[PDB]
């Protein structure tokens, strides 16, 4: 018994309807349930029997069968809303959770300040070099950041780190950490770090002596 | 008046073993049905196990068969799971529920299960600001917690004083297998020379706390 | 007037637990087996959060069919409210796992005063199955044989005008009732006795 949620993600603002569907595999029972599950606090039950709303359980908060579909409804979003979801099935002895789907919020665009850290020397005496590129306070999360050392395209050579919504800016903010050795650090001079996001590019660089 | 409890988790090595405990206050224990549910880190919901009312009947969840076992003393009004051949895939925060309405009403607050191979502590480097490519409105410097396992780091500036535009970026698995991390912070550019800033890092597992001081980039 | 019921039930198989309400102030639930062992089996319900309960099980014959069932006493047969029932083998294994809202499985009475009269088109009359409640919220449908032609009515309803028949031919009529509304649901009930009516020359 497979239970397949959809969206695993979606974005709407303060005040929209939202409706969140989860897909049964085999012959279903009407024991479907609906959870809330905020960063660091366990799941809240909000909705049993498919259709019954738990009590203390906002009205906003609504379950509906049409067959093999089963879908959470939220009628008109409220910030303490904004939270991971999931269906939970209970079929003769087995349990099953849905994939998960988190609802974030629509906001303004908003581009970020982009600022790009040399490693510091402690580092480099240890034969490797984090080169660190933070986009701080920026929406939406989709945004695209290249490395390029001595103006040669980076690949694979970096990571990326992402918080969640800023409780206030409802922005986020993004890391891109360039991981290279010792050796191949000291034989270049550029490092350039390029945050693209839609029609926009945003290059901050340094020169390897530059203080 | 109903309550859950856990304990019990904590590190373990592969294989290891671990008995987490589920104690119940506010409902009988015998009379309900009780779940033990685990979260990956930052996963979905997994359910892991239940046991019935009155016949104690043990239902287990294919990935966890053999293994683990759940079990009740219901003199103590507690329910146990015993984790053995633990992997590392096991790694997760264990809750426990309680069975009402059709699904699980009352959950406790969970246990933190950590399988390791090798605890490291973590590296500190400062993520320097600089006093003549700042302006920028404000500035922005950082400490930059690298290599380190297993989770987790905990990262604060100057030991709570300073929280309001701190943004200390979830752990990333570098190729090396040990986690990384960074914690940065916006501050007024005129308050570089004048305000010191301390991140503190501490890593449990290895019991490492790091007080760094990041300084602007002079030279 | 059981038995019937439950009989007419039962040919809905056997992977779902059959249940059903008589009064909205009762519940029964069985299922038919084999005669060849008898087994051991455990009824327990929840009734929302309240601790979950154990419920005697009964065995009876058919004929050589044999019948498991368990009544659920008045108080928490209360409606509107997410009732569960498991059935479990001594062995563990669950045989069944239900959820009923009590008001959804209701089974009625047969209907029973229907008439017939006709020139024109034929007005057949009819009273609320009785000794039940609720009788302004009942579900009829009719059958029109002669060769199966079934009428559908809604909520209320104890008659019908007959438009388009024939004429030359024997026609009986019956009517079935069952709870229909956004908090009534069951099975059908028995088909009514039926009446019979010879129609005009044509
Ligand atoms: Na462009």
């Amino acid at each position: 018994i497979q239970m397949t949620q959809s969206p695993s993600s979606l974005s709407a603002s303060v005040g929209d309807r939202v409706t969140i569907t989860c897909r049964a595999s085999q012959s279903v029972s009407s024991a479907v349930a609906w959870y809330q599950q905020k960063p660091g606090k366990a799941p809240k039950l909000l909705i049993y029997s498919a259709s019954s709303l738990y009590s203390g359980v906002p009205s906003r908060f609504s379950g509906s069968r049409s067959g093999t579909d089963f879908t959470l409804t939220i009628s008109s979003l409220q910030p303490e809303d904004f939270a991971t979801y999931y269906c939970q099935q209970s079929s003769y002895s087995l349990i099953t959770f849905g994939q998960g789907t988190k609802v974030e919020i629509k906001r303004t665009v908003a581009a970020p300040s982009v600022f790009i850290f040399p490693p510091s020397d402690e580092q480099l005496k240890s034969g490797t070099a984090s080169v660190v590129c933070l986009l701080n306070n920026f929406y939406p999360r989709e945004a695209k950041v290249s490395w390029y050392v001595d103006n040669a395209l980076q690949s694979g050579n970096s990571q990326e780190s992402v918080t969640e919504q800023d409780s206030k800016d409802s922005t986020y903010s993004l890391s891109s950490t360039l991981t290279l050795s010792k050796a191949d650090y000291e034989k270049h001079k550029v490092y350039a770090c390029e945050v693209t996001q839609g029609t926009t590019s945003v290059t901050k660089s340094f020169n390897r002596g530059e203080c | 008046e109903v309550q859950l409890v856990e304990s019990g988790g904590g590190l373990v090595q592969p294989g290891g073993s671990l008995r987490l405990s589920c104690a119940a206050s506010g409902f009988n224990l015998r009379s309900y049905y009780m779940h033990w549910v685990r979260q990956a880190p930052g996963k979905g919901l997994e359910w892991v196990a239940s046991i019935s009312p009155y016949y104690s009947y043990t239902y287990y969840a294919d990935s966890v068969k053999g293994r683990f076992t759940i079990s009740a003393d219901t003199s103590k009004n507690t329910a146990y799971l015993q984790m053995n051949s633990l992997r590392a895939e096991d790694t997760a925060v264990y809750y426990c529920a309680r069975h009402g309405y059709g699904a699980m009403d009352y959950w406790g607050q969970g246990t933190l299960v950590t399988v390791f191979n090798q605890i490291q502590g973590p590296s500190v480097f400062p993520l320097a600001p600089s006093s003549k490519s700042t302006s920028g409105g404000t500035a922005a410097l950082g400490c930059l917690v690298k290599d380190y396992f297993p989770g987790p780091v905990t990262v604060s500036w100057n030991s709570g004083a300073l929280t309001s535009g701190v943004h200390t970026f979830p752990a990333v698995l570098q190729s090396s297998g040990l986690y990384s991390l960074s914690s940065v912070v916006t501050v007024p550019s005129s308050s570089l020379g004048t305000q010191t800033y301390i991140c503190n890092v501490n890593h449990k597992p290895s019991n490492t706390k790091v007080d760094k001081k990041v300084e602007p980039k002079s030279c | 007037k059981f038995e019937s019921k439950a009989a007419l039930l039962a040919a809905r198989g056997p992977e779902e637990l059959l249940c059903f309400t008589e009064r909205l102030e009762d519940l029964v639930c069985f299922w038919e087996e084999a005669a060849s062992a008898p087994g051991n089996y455990s009824f327990s319900y929840q009734l929302e959060d309240e601790p979950w309960k154990l419920c005697r099980l009964h065995q009876a014959p058919t004929a050589g069919a044999v019948r498991f069932w368990c009544s659920l006493p008045t108080a928490d047969t209360s409606s509107f409210v997410p009732l569960e029932l498991r059935v479990t083998a001594a062995s563990g294994a669950p045989r069944y796992h239900r959820v009923i809202h009590i008001n959804e499985v209701v089974l009625l009475d047969a209907p029973v005063g229907l008439v017939a009269r006709l020139s024109g088109h034929v007005v057949l009359r009819w009273l609320p199955p009785p000794e039940t409640p609720m009788t302004s919220h009942i579900r009829y449908e009719v059958d029109v044989s002669a060769s199966v032609q079934r009428v559908e009515i809604l909520e209320g309803r104890t008659e019908c005008v007959l438009s388009n028949l024939r004429g030359r031919t024997r026609y009986t009529f019956a009517v079935r009732a069952r709870m229909a509304e956004p908090s009534f649901g069951g099975f059908w009930s028995a088909w009514s006795e039926p009446v019979s009516l010879l129609t005009p020359s044509d």
